[PDB]
RNA sequence: UUGGCACCUCGAUGUCGGCUCAUCGCAUCCUGGGGCUGUAGUCGGUCCCAAGGGUUGGGCUGUUCGCCCAUUAAAGCGGUACGCGAGCUGGGUUCAGAACGUCGUGAGACAGUUCGGUCCCUAUCCGUCGUGGGCGUAGGAAAUUUGAGAGGAGCUGUCCUUAGUACGAGAGGACCGGGAUGGACAUACCUCUGGUGUACCAGUUGUCGUGCCAACGGCAUAGCUGGGUAGCUAUGUGUGGACGGGAUAAGUGCUGAAAGCAUCUAAGCAUGAAGCCCCCCUCAAGAUGAGAUUUCCCAACUUCGGUUAUAAGAUCCCUCAAAGAUGAUGAGGUUAAUAGGUUCGAGGUGGAAGCAUGGUGACAUGUGGAGCUGACGAAUACUAAUCGAUCGAAGACUUAAU
């Protein structure tokens, strides 16, 4: 394990109701906007393309087409500034890390569902 | 992360296409900028009939970058490239439309009328 | 004012009231003892000598530092207590509050409290003047033959000798270092752990000292 | 860079206090009696810690 | 882990050639900094040999040198069946520290501290 | 600075500019404190105190300068062999080639120009940065320490509020005070974002092997490619220059005579700077003035001066890392988890081999988040830290008090 000193410390911060995700998944993360007094949620809809870390410093990253900018999201995947998380589609890739693609656009950037 | 000779993208139609950036405003040796700094900067590349032209020293605040911003929350947000709006001196933009996603921190900056023209506020 | 002696465990991170990601310091600071009391009247100033961390009792034939030596045990069977791995003076504290062979539990520190940490930072031998004094270096390149060096010396006939104070190659921390108006940020009494907001100096394992921030 | 100055006899020998080689970490070996490297099989009798090497 | 003196490729291949030696011969005598990297090979050969299944064999294989042992009745065998057969049968209920080091001093040419690594 | 002189150096004192690294002065560029103002306010002008810190990137030119662009609180002026070539460069300039203009009959020449053109040195001493040993510190030791001294640090923008108030016809627009948030710099550190990650995982080309298939190995930059643990890291994450005290400078005064008045000054009493001494951080008793506290050891033999091996303790040697060039430091040495192995995990990779199934086949699917896995967490004496040896007290004298 890590530590047990750091675990059992960082144990009550971790989230139970997370769904399981690999990369290439394609996700709707509710993120909870607490502009001011008023909150709202925003949905950041995109494909799993990192996932790294452990314990409570556990990251994954999501990646958008907006107006034909790629966009990113890195959150800590026990935040509790997630509302919570839908898997929408399950993707069929071959590694952890799909960083290729970030170089990769339209067609040639879709990920086959599972 | 914008310095001294960085070229952007112009996210607006205010005729300015490309522009070089000159100079990293807000201090004595400031080096680099990111989304929601202003930047002194020249047009490189522009639209024929637009407001801003070629060799014009203009300042923009920029909107997108692909070092992205980090959050009070440990959340991050990239772009896959770097963007600046053309400004007026109270903040509002040149142009009249913006295109592209921008990031939530332009708030913060009170670049309130380029937030309300994004198509998307990330 | 307080004051306790820990191990540095390592880094992690908590998220706060709002969210807020807090990069967090655990340190274990189990078996903290009043091993003696200083008084202006004996030793001319106030201190509480702190004992950390148990070690073994005295055998014959000891041939490491896990074992205490006679007089160890001696100073230490004083207080009444078993003989410890690091002792460690806080004259910031009011000694009259302390009594010899008290324990200092984790809990004398609760969240929120502002503290100063001081630890030895971690060793990296013998350094250049580069890394171990952030110089610039020369070109890489259009026919440079000064990269790494440390640049100019001195000057000349004036003064026909290097200054003292002048940065050259040498050995690079390992250096007693103090972290000022770091943040408790939270106490677990059941492990023994203090999570510090930041991050502290030294190595994993490394004995780190906390005490209340002495700016205020 | 060349020596502005020979080296007098007392400054070398001075400088060489310290340049000399010790006595062998050594002791007698338990079962046949010759001295041998502490931690090293014995090369008399070949024997460590009590066996035959 | 020790460099020895040697770039990656050349380190990778005298530690298997030291682990096949070792077992062939069952001792070999050898500088201490090379006996202290091989130590670690050979049991996590001695490892795989124990586990004995089909991918230990080639896990094995993919380490172990193709050298021919002449048995005391003319008979032949490699050193990985060697390892999957009498050394594992032998290890078979020891759990790790299937290799000794015994310090014997310097040597003449070059004062390096000459050790005998043996099984067992 | 341009010069004058020709006193050191021609058995050589390297010459411009830049780079690296600074250091000092104050005749102060900013910031701090003041007086006067033709100081309404906001701005300014001039002078006085003040050297703590700070005092930017580019275009052109070898350039220094200088002009220009864009910033900044500000873009100071000087010295240090016009600081620094046994620290770097070598664009200019004064070797050999060649050419233009010019001069010269010519050979050639020109503080005219142009293109090209070899920058050596293993540090002896002092000096400086680190790091060990000896002896001393009136017994021998283990820890914790005081702080005489010394070093570090010392900078500043903007916005909000006070307040659209004072001031001002208006335009504009404050002092003082209270908050927030930056730039530059420094320092620690790897949770996060990234980099690297040559004994981690995976894909793949050519070729040569392990007899063949399958599966693997070598070499081709680590063959190449996609990822990546620990460690080391910045561009990443934290923290700092906060709050104050004493004495002052220029000043501002109070009381006050000399000199019936006046007068900050003679006596006397206040106040007053980013500056001084502290406060904050670090080193520090070889501080030979060698300090202090706690604890440990304490006998025999003696030519009765003294000696002795031993004690407490520390080492040799050995297993090591958080430490490291080596010493040193620190974790350990069987009454043992120090390392290796072994077992279980974390993180990483991403679906092993074999077999089965579906395809003519390339392949695909299942078994199965599979197999593998350096450094990180835990457990376990299986291997090795064996057996041993060495060093290390018996406490001088004088006086006073007891
Ligand atoms: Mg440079
Ligand atoms: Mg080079
Ligand atoms: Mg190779
Ligand atoms: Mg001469
Ligand atoms: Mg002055
Ligand atoms: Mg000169
Ligand atoms: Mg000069
Ligand atoms: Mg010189
Ligand atoms: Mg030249
Ligand atoms: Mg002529
Ligand atoms: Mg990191
Ligand atoms: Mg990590
Ligand atoms: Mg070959
Ligand atoms: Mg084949
Ligand atoms: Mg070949
Ligand atoms: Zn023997």
């Amino acid at each position: 394990t890590n530590h047990k000193l750091i675990e059992a410390v960082t144990k009550s911060q971790l989230r139970t109701d997370l769904p399981s995700f690999r990369p290439g998944d394609t996700l709707r993360v509710h993120v909870r906007i607490i502009e001011g007094t008023r909150e709202r949620i925003q949905v950041f809809e995109g494909v799993v393309i990192k996932r790294r870390g452990g314990g409570v410093s556990e990251t994954f990253t999501v990646r958008k087409i907006s107006s034909g900018v790629g966009v990113e999201r890195t959150f800590p995947l026990h935040t509790p500034k997630i509302e919570k998380i839908e898997v929408k589609r399950r993707g069929k890739v071959r590694r952890a890390k799909l960083y290729y693609l970030r170089s990769l656009r339209g067609k040639a950037a879709r990920i086959q569902e599972i | 992360m914008i310095q001294q000779e960085t070229r952007l993208k112009v996210a607006d139609n205010s005729g300015a296409r490309e522009v070089l950036t000159i100079k990293v405003l807000g201090g004595s040796g400031r080096k680099t900028a990111n989304i929601g700094d202003v930047i002194v900067c020249t047009v490189k590349n522009a639209t024929p009939g637009g407001v801003v032209k070629k060799g014009d020293v203009v300042k923009a605040v920029i909107v997108r970058t692909k070092s992205g911003v980090r959050r009070n929350d440990g959340s991050y947000i990239k772009f896959d490239e770097n963007a600046c709006v053309i400004i007026r001196d109270d903040k509002g933009p040149r142009g009249t439309r913006i295109f592209g996603p921008v990031a939530r921190e332009l708030r913060e900056g009170n670049f309130m009328k380029i937030v309300s023209l994004a198509p998307e506020v990330l | 004012t307080k004051g306790i002696l820990g191990r540095k465990i390592g880094m992690t991170q908590v998220f706060g009231e709002n969210g807020e990601l807090i990069p967090v310091t655990v340190v274990e600071a189990k078996e903290n003892v009043v091993l003696q009391k200083k008084t202006v009247e004996v030793d001319g100033y106030n201190a509480i000598q702190v004992g950390f961390e148990d070690k073994k009792a005295y055998k014959k034939d000891a041939k490491s530092n896990k074992y205490a030596n006679k007089p160890a045990e001696g100073h230490a069977k004083k207080a009444d207590a078993a003989p410890k791995r690091f002792i460690r003076e806080f004259r910031n504290v009011d000694v009259d509050a302390y009594e010899v062979g008290q324990e200092v539990s984790v809990d004398t520190f609760v969240a929120g409290d502002v503290i100063d940490v001081t630890g030895v930072s971690k060793g990296k031998g013998f350094q250049g003047a580069i890394k171990r004094h952030g110089q610039s270096r020369g070109p890489m390149s259009h026919g440079s033959h000064f990269h790494r060096a440390p640049g100019s010396v001195g000057m000349a006939s004036d003064a026909s000798r290097v200054f003292k104070g002048q940065k050259m190659p040498g050995r690079m921390g390992g250096n007693t270092v103090t972290v000022q108006n770091l943040e408790v940020v939270q106490v677990d009494t059941e492990n023994k752990v203090i999570l510090v907001k930041g991050n502290v100096p030294g190595p994993k394992k490394g004995l780190v000292e906390i005490r209340t921030s002495i700016k205020k | 860079a060349v020596p502005k100055r020979r080296t007098s006899k007392t400054r070398k020998n001075k400088r060489r206090t310290h340049f000399k080689i010790s006595v062998p970490g050594m002791t007698e070996c338990p079962n046949c009696g010759e001295y041998k490297l502490s931690h090293r099989v014995c090369k008399n009798c070949g024997s460590y810690n009590g066996e035959e090497v | 882990y020790r460099k020895l003196g040697r770039t990656s490729d050349q380190r990778k291949a005298m530690l298997r050639d030291l682990a096949t030696s070792l077992i062939i011969s069952e001792r070999i005598e050898t500088t201490e900094a090379r006996a202290k990297e091989v130590r670690s090979v050979v049991e996590k050969l001695i490892t795989l040999g124990k586990k004995g299944d089909l991918a230990s064999r080639r896990n094995a294989a993919k380490t172990l040198r193709n050298v021919e042992i002449l048995n005391e009745d003319e008979t032949t065998q490699t050193a990985l069946q060697k390892l999957f057969g009498e050394i594992a049968e032998r290890y078979t209920e020891r759990q790790g520290g299937y290799t000794r080091i015994l310090k014997q001093g310097p040597r003449r040419g070059d004062g390096a501290e000459s050790v005998i690594i043996e099984l067992v």
